[PDB]
RNA sequence: AUAUUGGCGAGAGACCGAUAGCGAACAAGUACAGUGAUGGAAAGAUGAAAAGAACUUUGAAAAGAGAGUGAAAAAGUACGUGAAAUUGUUGAAAGGGAAGGGCAUUUGAUCAGA
RNA sequence: GUCGAAUUUGGGUAUAGGGGCGAAAGACUAAUCGAACCAUCUAGUAGCUGGUUCCUGCCGAAGUUUCCCUCAGGAUAGCAG
RNA sequence: CGUGGAGGUCAGUGACGAAGCCUAGACCGUAAGGUCGGGUCGAACGGCCUCUAGUGCAGAUCUUGGUGGUAGUAGCAAAUAUUCAAAUGAGAACUUUGAAGACUGAAGUGGGGAAAGGUUCCACGUCAACAGCAGUUGGACGUGGGUUAGUCGAUCCUAAGAGAUGGGGAAGCUCCGUUUCAAAGGCCUGAUUUUAUGCAGGCCACCAUCGAAAGGGAAUCCGGUUAAGAUUCCGGAACCUGGAUAUGGAUUCUUCACGGUAACGUAACUGAAUGUGGAGACGUCGGCGCGAGCCCUGGGAGGAGUUAUCUUUUCUUCUUAAC
RNA sequence: GCUUGUGACGGCCCGUGAAAAUCCACAGGAAGGAAUAGUUUUCAUGCCAGGUCGUACUGAUAACCGCAGCAGGUCUCCAAG
RNA sequence: CUAUCUAGCGAAACCACAGCCAAGGGAACGGGCUUGGCAGAAUCAGCGGGGAAAGAAGACCCUGUUGAGCUUGACUCUAGU
RNA sequence: AAACUUUCAACAACGGAUCUCUUGGUUCUCGCAUCGAUGAAGAACGCAGCGAAAUGCGAUACGUAAUGUGAAUUGCAGAAUUCCGUGAAUCAUCGAAUCUUUGAACGCACAUUGCGCCCCUUGGUAUUCCAGGGGGCAUGCCUGUUUGAGCGUCAUUU
């Protein structure tokens, strides 16, 4: 809204931070059954919901 | 089978007072010593008006006999009050119109 | 940030988010031995705070970063 | 009405994140969390809702203290050093 | 190779906070370095060794309190014994090994005896 | 002495074998939906070992053709096997407003027994 | 149609399900209203509809009697194994 | 007859290939089915005597998953409209630039905001998927950068209202009630200064708290600056609050100012408790007056356009913030 | 002339159209005040500090809601000839 | 502007199997059965006769010892008073 | 006769059935009793050289201390091989600590990372203002301590 409370900010950076794609390395461990990232999200798909 | 508008009324969710704009509860002064032995004069400063009331209010302005201020009393009007015009009430006063006795 | 230190005369810092001005000012000062003019503070969209050290005309914000290892 | 067009007017928030279990189920007006019961001071849930019991039950989080009781209890609550 | 707690053991503790100051400022200027180097893992043993040396010097706080607070009662929360709740509730040992005049003069009257069957 | 679909630690089964068995064998009460109470999935398997295809060639590239690794590529991460529906190519056959079927034999193809 | 006052509208706030709210249409109460939504009782009951999974062999019906708040059902006798 | 599992047995079968699957190939049984050959395949499985059951599907507008004909079909037709060349690129109707033609026509298709979203902002790289054609482009994909405040808001106030406490009700979750049937209090200071404190001189409360990013409200403007920030940064120039303060000024020998008839003036020009008043603080409409900005327009000082002909001409700059 | 601000008025009401924080003023005279000197931070100048959170962008025929890049819905400011 | 044709993109409804008639009989109105008429690949645009076309376990009627909204000196109760 | 349609076979597709696997589930039995104001369960936000999650952890942040074992961890990078050693490890064990913001949640509030009060200390002349650091301020109830109120009331002075 940009007039946002702290708390929401936070969450905001949280969901910032944690928007990125797998790892590269990942897929190369030893067992390694992650393929990608089953989390992401997007603005234009699934919304925060606060 | 449903609650019909004049029970609804009772619950006061809707159906309150609006009592915003009023200018206060129309009340003579307490029944006090100077009333009940003799008389207290008050000064009526403005005579106002009550929303959701036809009369208009006389504020009238006694001095407080115990200690040293004003205090103002909202009275209803009575025909021929003035403003400037000194109001008597107590067993003492005199059978004028607005005094209260 | 670079160019705010080469033009500007201020320092950015990543800072505590707890901190808050008096607390940065007090922290480049001991630490850096320098007299700050003034300090603004945002939060990033990171979640982390980012501080804009503006020292005194005294003291070169580059010699200052040069001296505590990033130009 | 009552369909796309007044779907177009959602634009605000009956339920805020609520500070004890962050669900966002605060209810704005009536300052009670609609999942958790903050600020009851117990925890809001229902035996007709064994799948929320089950939800917010002890071990669904990470037990940052009761996960080392029961290790403490086979070692008797000592108290010293293993004195090397 | 990182700092050892016994090596710390053995210092006071203004040798000890010394220690922790030049080791933030060793975290600072790793931090720093680790902006163009990439992939510089001194910082970690750096980190352990901050840990270490407020690990010791915590220990040694709080073994001079407990020289403080020895013997008497009412030594501080975080000092006393961290058994359960319902354990340091429950009664001591020489409370509910108390018994009336009474119990104990029939219990030492007649205690429960030992004998055994032959046929 | 009795109870115990909770907790902790064990031992078992004429139980289920990934549409089964708890909803969840897997980053499952996860992803996701709902304002909310709540609702709530799908998803296991290369190979002994990545030995996960060096190198050449065509293409802008994806890829293809080789080469090669491997017991196997009829195992190429779109990976054990790999059904059916449905589909392509090849081969065979038939076909005037359905097709399919029963008895019988002609013809073509194919084949057992002696 | 109406368009300067029983006007339109944002935000805040109050009223919650046999309850609210209704210038009253049983209207509205989150695409849900002659009783919202959610979970549980609950696998609710159903004389009613649909379905009910291998082969062969032998035998092989009834829609009729009486009774029932019975007439789309059952009990009973009969037919059958 | 067949299936999952169990006890016994055939010292059964099997990596020299178990199970499974495919096979208009063969054999047996009336049949449920059984057996064999060939191909594929890779790790278990079967005959018989018994035991056991979550044991046999064509249907249930059955459940889950997958797949067709329809069918390259319906269709991708509202919002006036696109065109030429060059560049880039493998590839251009759709990207970029230039030129042209148009539209929104200031109640905009312009410039900002509130709610909401949350990085969509910006740069670089980049096109497997998405943008129901395309794509070299993008609100996409990948990696990074970016949001700077004493003065703008929140914060503070109270509104409708929400809601502890004291109390009362309720088996109870909790309900009522918001100053109420309460012993509800700290800030001024003489004295205490055995310590500016408790005692003890002396003054005041019909009451928690929450509730507005559009109500009330202390105070900031201009110019410039970024790829993306600006009343926040930079430069200059101010203001408010809280505090501390030393000068100057003022006042006093008539101690707490003088002048004006007066309305009142000033650079100041002591002022506790207590009380009083004002501001905060307020509807709507109508006409009239005035101010600002805009519009229109004259002269002149510059720049640009038209100039076959006419036009001392058409367009454009000439501005001044808070304080 | 348009937009807007404002002033003095007028019309209207059985409608007369918030509250509080906060600031100031006045009444009063408690108290403290001068002469080899006192008073005055409502006069001028001078010194110090002002924390915390938000600040990007869209705000819609593509950044919100409507399953979507949906002809729908969604409050408001400025406004040339 | 579609429809049409083309490049690209590309669904859904529906579907026992399918699709030429006449009469007959038949569950008394057949695409199939019987008897006749007939009958030649593969198709395009239209069209609305038919498919008792599709959309929905008829909302009308009846049955159920199935409900619900509402009413009343139905039966039996009940808050309040 | 082609095309087209249909049937079958081979190969190739689509799809993921079957078979065989199974660190999972389900049921039975046995043993034990251990959450929390010394702040539980739960939540939010952060922490790794390179991690989005799971798991672990809390600014001492995939962790510190202690003990045992005895040479690793591993995807890469880095470090080390003294590793005949108080010594690797994403080891095990675990008795000492840390334990952000919260949460019964406790100064008051909380749609605010809002607003106080007290003590000690530090800086800005600084008891008063501003700021930094450390420690505290909830309610009900119990025992005790101190200070009080009430002609409720006793004695004494009177
Ligand atoms: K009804
Ligand atoms: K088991
Ligand atoms: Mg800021
Ligand atoms: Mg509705
Ligand atoms: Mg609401
Ligand atoms: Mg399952
Ligand atoms: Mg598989
Ligand atoms: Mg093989
Ligand atoms: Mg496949
Ligand atoms: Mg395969
Ligand atoms: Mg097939
Ligand atoms: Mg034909
Ligand atoms: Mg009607
Ligand atoms: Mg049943
Ligand atoms: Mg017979
Ligand atoms: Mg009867
Ligand atoms: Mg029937
Ligand atoms: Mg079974
Ligand atoms: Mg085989
Ligand atoms: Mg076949
Ligand atoms: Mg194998
Ligand atoms: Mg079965
Ligand atoms: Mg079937
Ligand atoms: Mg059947
Ligand atoms: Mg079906
Ligand atoms: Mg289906
Ligand atoms: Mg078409
Ligand atoms: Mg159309
Ligand atoms: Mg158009
Ligand atoms: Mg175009
Ligand atoms: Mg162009
Ligand atoms: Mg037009
Ligand atoms: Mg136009
Ligand atoms: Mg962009
Ligand atoms: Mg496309
Ligand atoms: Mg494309
Ligand atoms: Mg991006
Ligand atoms: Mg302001
Ligand atoms: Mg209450
Ligand atoms: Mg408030
Ligand atoms: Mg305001
Ligand atoms: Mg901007
Ligand atoms: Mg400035
Ligand atoms: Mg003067
Ligand atoms: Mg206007
Ligand atoms: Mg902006
Ligand atoms: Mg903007
Ligand atoms: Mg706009
Ligand atoms: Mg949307
Ligand atoms: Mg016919
Ligand atoms: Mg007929
Ligand atoms: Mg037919
Ligand atoms: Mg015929
Ligand atoms: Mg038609
Ligand atoms: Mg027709
Ligand atoms: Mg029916
Ligand atoms: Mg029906
Ligand atoms: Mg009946
Ligand atoms: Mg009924
Ligand atoms: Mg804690
Ligand atoms: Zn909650």
């Amino acid at each position: 809204a940009a007039q946002k409370s702290f708390r929401i900010k936070q969450k905001m950076a949280k969901a910032k931070k944690q928007n990125r794609p797998l790892p590269q390395w990942i897929r190369l461990r030893t067992n390694n059954t992650i393929r990608y990232n089953a989390k992401r999200r997007n603005w234009r798909r699934t919304k925060m919901n606060i | 089978g449903r609650v019909i508008r004049n029970q609804r009324k009772g619950a006061g969710s809707i159906f309150t007072s609006h009592t915003r704009l009023r200018q206060g509860a129309a009340k003579l002064r307490t029944l006090d010593y100077a009333e009940r032995h003799g008389y207290i004069r008050g000064i009526v400063k403005q005579i106002v008006h009550d929303s959701g009331r036809g009369a208009p209010l006389a504020k009238v302005v006694f001095r407080d006999p115990y200690k040293y201020r004003l205090r103002e009393e909202i009275f209803i009007a009575n025909e021929g009050v003035h403003t400037g015009q000194f109001i008597y009430a107590g067993k003492k006063a005199s059978l004028n119109v607005g005094n209260v006795l | 940030a670079m160019k705010k230190v080469e033009d500007g005369n201020i320092l950015v810092f990543q800072v505590s988010m707890k901190a808050n001005k008096y607390q940065i000012k007090k922290a480049v000062k001991e630490l850096y031995e320098v007299d700050v003019l003034k300090v603004n503070t945002l939060v990033r969209p990171n979640g982390t705070k980012k501080a804009y050290v503006r020292l005194t005309a005294d003291y070169d914000a580059l010699d200052i970063a040069n001296r505590i290892g990033y130009i | 009405g009552k369909g796309t067009p007044s779907f177009g007017k959602r634009h605000n928030k009956s339920h805020t994140l609520c500070n004890r279990c962050g669900r966002r189920s605060f209810h704005v007006q009536k300052k009670t969390c609609s999942s958790c019961g903050y600020p009851a001071a117990k925890t809001r849930s229902y035996n007709w809702g064994a799948k929320a019991k089950r939800r917010h039950t002890t071990g669904t989080g990470r037990m940052r203290y009761l996960k080392h009781v029961s290790r403490r209890f086979k070692n008797g609550f000592q108290t010293g050093s293993a004195s090397k | 190779a990182g700092v050892k707690a016994y090596e710390l053991r053995t210092k006071s503790k203004e040798q000890l906070a010394s220690q922790l100051v030049d080791l933030k400022k060793e975290l600072a200027e790793l931090k720093v370095q680790k902006l163009s180097r990439p992939s510089l893992p001194k910082i970690k043993t750096v980190r352990k060794s901050i840990a270490c040396v407020l690990t010791v010097i915590n220990e040694q706080q709080r073994e001079a309190v407990r020289q403080l607070y020895k013997g008497k009662k009412y030594q501080p929360k975080d000092l006393r014994a961290k058994k359960t709740r319902a354990l340091r509730r429950a009664l001591t040992k020489f409370e509910a090994s108390q018994v009336t005049e009474k119990q104990r003069k029939k219990q030492i009257a007649f205690p429960q005896r030992k004998y055994a069957i032959k046929a």
